[PDB]
This record gives C-alpha cells, structure tokens and sequence, in this order.
C-alpha cells in the first residue's frame, strides 16, 4: 500500500555542519481534516531499541534537542540535524503511521568526519594455553583513529604475510568519533615455532612514517 | 473541563437516539481518563492519547450511549454490524476516541431501509414493510423497527451493558487546549 | 508515563514452538496499542502486526500473515508473538512498541528479545590478551581477551561484572573459514596502575549454555 524509500544509503557529515535525509512515499500520508502528514522519524544508535525524535513530520518528541528538525509534505519529506555532534552516529528511518500495515523507511546510517587522529599500536604475543591448542593467535590492535582505511601488514621474520590474518572494525565512536582495529595472525603451533620475529607495520594518514610493533618469541 | 458531566452522567441516552456535548470555551486535561482503571476500552484513531494535550481544536464533540458489551466492537470506522448501519456509524476516515466501560451496576434500531450516514441519527418509530409499503397497523407484514436490549444483573457479561461515550475533535482561532 | 519489557533471550532448535511476551507498566496502559518489529541483524526494521489488548483486535502485515501469531491478555497487561515452529529465517531481534492509538507513532517501547534458532552449539575458548612493554605506549596500557572457535553468534563479555565500560571495545566477530566464529574485546588502561588493579573479563554464549570468568595478568616482556 503505502511504500517509503529513503535517501541516501549513507552520508558522512563533519561535525557542526547539517545532515538532511530524505523520505518518500508511494502516496501522500496527508489526511486533510486535521492537515497533518502522518509520518515519523526514529532514531537508532547501536546496541539500543529506537526512538521515537518526530512525528506528524514537524513535531517533536518531548526531550528530542532544538538541532533536530522535521519537514516536508505531500509524498516528500527531509529530516535534518543542526550542529551534528558526535553522539547523533545512528541511523534514521522514516515511517508511515497513515494506513495499517506501517511501513518503515530503509534506513540511513550517518556518519561523522572529524580531523584526523593517528592510531595507537599495541601488539599481544599468543598466550601459553593456546599453544596448547596447536594454535597461536598473534593479535595486534589500533586505537581510536581517523579516518578508517588504514593498512596494517604483517611479517614474520622481515618476511611479509599474506593469507593467514583477519581484520575487525568498530562502530564510530559516540564519544571522539574514531575507529578501532583488530587484526589476527592465527598459525599452527609448529609453524609459530619455526619463527623469530613477528612484526605489525601499521600505515596510517595520521602517521609521519610507518609505526612497527614487533617482538620475539620467547620474550615473554 | 465539564467532563464530570458527560462521563459522569446520571443517565444516558441509547444508541438509536445518541446525542452530542460540546467542549468549547474549555482547556481540557485528558488524564481523569489516562488514570481511569474501571474503562473497559480505549481506542483512540489518528491521535495519540497520552499527548492529547499537546493539541489544540475549535470544538470537542461526545456522543454518548449504552450498548451491549458484545456490540463495544463495532462503535469503529469500518464495521457492519446492526448498530453500525442503523443506529450510530462512525467515518471511514474518522479520528478520535472510543471509551467504554461497564454499567451492570434502553432501546435499539433493527430494521431501517438502507444504512446511516456517519454522524447522522434516526429517531423516528414508524411501523416498518420489508418492501416500502404505508404499514397499516399491526396488519400483516408489520413490524415496528425499535427494540430493547433487557440488560438484567444475572447473565454474560457480553450481554451485560456498556456506557459508551465518542469523542471527535474540531478555520479560525482555538477555543480549546491542553494546559 | 509508561514502560515496556520484554522476555529475556531465548535459544531454540528448529522446529518448536516459542511465545514471546512484552509487559507494559505505569499510567495510562489502556490506551496503547502494541506492535512488533522484526530487526535481523545488520538489517533494517521489519513491521510485523498491531494489537490492542482491550479486545485483541490485531492486524497482520501481508509478509506476516499467518506465519505468526500475535495474542493479547489484558489481565496482566501483556503482549506475546508466537511461532508454532521456528524457521533458521527467524533468528532475529524482536521488538514490542506502543502507540497512544491506532494510526499514531510509536511512544514506547521494549529492551528487545534476542531470537536465536540454530541446529549445532559449539562453547567458546577464551585466551588472556595480557599488557607488557609490546602492549604499551605511552602511559597507557591494553589488555584484554580472546574468544575463539564458538558457534553460533552472539557471546556477550563483560568487564568486571559491567563495572569497568570505559575505554572497551569489542570488536565484531569474524567468521573464520572453519565456520566458526570468534572476537576480541579489549581495554586501554593506564599501564602504572597494572599492579594494583584486576581485570577479569566475564564471557557468556547462551546457546551452548556456557559462562567464563577468565583474570588477565600482565606479563614481564
Ligand atoms: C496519572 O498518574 C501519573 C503518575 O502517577 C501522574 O503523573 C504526575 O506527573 C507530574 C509531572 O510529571 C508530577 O508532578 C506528579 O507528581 C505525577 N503524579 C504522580 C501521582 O506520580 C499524572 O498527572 C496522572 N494524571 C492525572 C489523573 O492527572
Ligand atoms: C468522574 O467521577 C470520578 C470518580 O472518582 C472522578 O474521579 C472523575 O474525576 C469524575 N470526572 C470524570 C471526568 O470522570
């Protein structure tokens, strides 16, 4: 019946500046005695149920800040959020309450651009009880940078690995607006054992020249 | 304001013969019916209840009647029943709230020639002909359209009585608000 | 004002039955009308039906209908989803909301059901990822741990028993070619206060039944 699409998929706003999403409709969500759109805007941050920021397209929520603001009308519709803050990394929907069955926008993850932070590099040898396992899982982790494409390559005695790491980011953070990194080297025991030196090198835009975090096997 | 009145009525009319009140000149705190354990039913349609006094209309309007509990389901847009099409119908798009609650502790129309519009009410009692004939006085195919429900303490409580009381809202400045 | 809680997580194999339940408290619950939301993980929302508790008068999305049940009971003013038998699709997220009416947006609503519906359950290994002089830059320290080869997702860690939440972060699984998956979780620290403070990470995978409190100690390097 009543079919909303939203755009964009994603957008990527500094902070203090504006964010606008659209909505649109299949068919207008009007009704025309009280001459109000029925329609509302959630709000989505991770790990956490919605909430409910706008409804009838204008208003808003009571305890929702001044810097959220609903309008539009007919069959189009735009959410749009002054002075972005860090915290305001969710992503938003829209919603048609018009007609039953609702129906929900796709949604739209907003992201934030913040100057640039150079990520801090910590390496951790594998522990003893996993090389009981038969297995080593050489783990090494960046802290809270900007932007997130960085380049983390590793080596094992100078000689540069490919096939045998695995790479996790996080969410943005709510806080400072930076990422974090995970990659894992995991070998056999004995292919662990046959080597000396392993190395993260880590390339980052924040970072003047390439950072290493190496130790040798048996220093610990 | 005056809702001590109409939700507090001695008595109320029944629904072939519902009638109107009138929330002008008011500011109206909705909550005497938010904290109101004893309602049967709450249905309210385009409106949010608890933020109702956010908003602000020209006139309030309550139709107020008694029905069997068993019909409560058909004081709403869109339903087919006896009481809908010949007593009270509400609007496909209508907006506004239904409140019901028990009254065990009254009369209704069966037969008319097509259905009511929304809003609209029927008070006549004219002998009734299946096919539109001057019903002569208890002839032959006569049947006068009205008739009691015959609420007694002692059976189902679907059977039981209901006060039901319609709320619908509202140009030019607003008369009634919310605090 | 009125809130809305769900029933906690549930772990199912496929094909029985579950009723998932959301009780409403506080003023004003006649009024509300409960719907239920689908969120599967890494997706959108997914309305799935509307109830009003005073008669259970409910209304079925078309991609809904029939495939689940949506109940009421007014007297103990609760809500219940139900499933006669779970499909492998339906592991997700469930959320119950509430509308002031019908045709109105939705005020309030619950912490969430996790649904998880799966045929094998594979308990998790968890490692120390402890602090040293490789784990150190600067004044600040990181540790932290390692949950490996567990089956299937979500295992939740703590820190503390939730006391220690700032400066964590838990990274989302990877899901390693054996099919199984595994994480990470770690905590930046100040690296002199590693003598006097305890960090005891705290693992729990609900579908394999399992829970581990594992200490991390920092090692000489
Ligand atoms: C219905 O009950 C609620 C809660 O019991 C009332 O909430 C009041 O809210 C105001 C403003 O937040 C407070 O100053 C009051 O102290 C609350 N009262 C209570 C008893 O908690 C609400 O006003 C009530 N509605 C009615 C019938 O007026
Ligand atoms: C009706 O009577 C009840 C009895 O307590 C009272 O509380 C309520 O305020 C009165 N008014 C209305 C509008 O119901």
């Amino acid at each position: 019946d009543i079919q909303l699409t939203q755009s964009p998929d994603s957008l990527a706003v500094s902070l203090g500046e504006r964010a606008t999403i659209n909505c649109k409709s299949s068919q207008s969500v009007l009704y025309s005695s009280i001459n109000k759109n029925y329609l509302a805007w959630y709000q989505q941050k991770p790990g956490q149920p919605p909430k409910l920021l706008i409804y009838w397209a204008s208003t808003r929520e009571s305890g929702v800040p001044d810097r959220f603001s609903g309008s539009g009308s007919g069959t189009d519709f735009t959410l749009t959020i002054s002075s972005l803050q860090a915290e305001d990394v969710a992503v938003y929907y829209c919603q048609q309450y018009y007609s039953t069955p609702y129906t929900f926008g796709q949604g739209t993850k907003v992201e934030i651009k913040r100057t640039v932070a150079a990520p801090s590099v910590f390496i951790f040898p594998p522990s003893d009880e996993q090389l009981k396992s038969g297995t080593a899982s050489v783990v090494c982790l960046l802290n809270n940078f900007y932007p997130r494409e960085a380049k983390v390559q590793w080596k094992v005695d100078n000689a540069l690995q490919s096939g045998n790491s695995q790479e996790s980011v996080t969410e943005q953070d709510s806080k400072d607006s930076t990422y974090s990194l995970s990659s894992t080297l995991t070998l056999s025991k004995a292919d662990y054992e046959k080597h000396k030196v392993y190395a993260c090198e880590v390339t980052h835009q924040g970072l003047s020249s390439p950072v290493t975090k190496s130790f040798n096997r048996g220093e610990c | 304001c005056p809702f001590g009145e109409v939700f507090n009525a001695t008595k109320f009319p029944s629904v072939y013969a519902w009638e109107r009140k009138k929330i002008s000149n008011c500011v109206a705190d909705y909550s005497v019916l938010y904290n109101s354990t004893f309602f049967s039913t709450f249905k309210c349609y385009g409106v949010s209840a608890t933020k109702l006094n956010d908003l602000c209309f020209s006139n309030v309007y309550a139709d107020s009647f008694v029905v069997k509990g068993d019909d409560v389901r058909q004081i709403a847009p869109g339903q087919t029943g006896v009481i809908a099409d010949y007593n009270y119908k509400l609007p496909d798009d209508f907006m506004g709230c239904v409140l019901a609650w028990n009254t065990r502790n009254y009369k209704y129309r069966y037969l008319r020639h097509g259905k009511l519009r929304p809003f609209e009410r029927d008070i006549s009692n004219v002998p009734f002909s299946p096919d539109g004939k001057p019903c002569t006085p208890p002839a032959l195919n006569c049947y006068w359209p009205l008739n009691d429900y015959g609420f007694y303490t002692t059976t189902g409580i679907g059977y039981q009585p209901y006060r039901v009381v319609v709320l619908s809202f509202e140009n030019a400045p607003a008369t009634v608000c919310g605090p | 004002q009125m809130q809305l809680v769900q029933s906690g997580t549930e772990v199912k194999k496929p094909g029985e039955s579950l009723k998932i339940s959301c009780k409403g408290s506080g003023y004003g619950f006649i009024t509300y009308w409960i719907g239920w939301v689908r969120q599967m993980p890494g997706k959108g929302l997914e309305w799935m039906g509307i109830i009003y508790p005073g008669d259970s008068e409910t209304r079925y999305s078309p991609s809904f209908q029939g495939q689940v049940t949506i109940s009421a009971d007014k007297s103990i003013n609760t809500a219940y989803l139900q499933w006669s038998s779970l499909k492998a699709s339906d592991t997700a997220i469930y959320y119950c909301a509430g509308g002031s009416g019908i045709s109105t947006p939705m005020d309030v609503w619950g912490q969430g059901t996790t649904v998880t519906v799966v045929s094998r359950r594979l308990p998790p290994s968890v490692f120390p990822l402890a602090p040293s002089s490789k784990s150190t830059s600067g004044g600040t320290a990181a540790l932290g741990c390692l949950v490996k080869d567990y089956f299937p997702e979500p295992v939740t860690v703590s820190w503390n028993s939730g006391a220690l939440t700032s400066g964590v972060h838990t990274f989302p699984a990877v899901l390693q070619s054996s099919g199984l998956y595994s994480l990470s979780s770690v905590v930046t620290v100040p690296s002199s206060s590693l003598g006097t403070q305890t960090y005891i990470c705290n693992v729990n995978h609900k579908p394999s039944n399992t829970k581990v409190d594992k200490k991390v100690e920092p090692k000489s390097c």
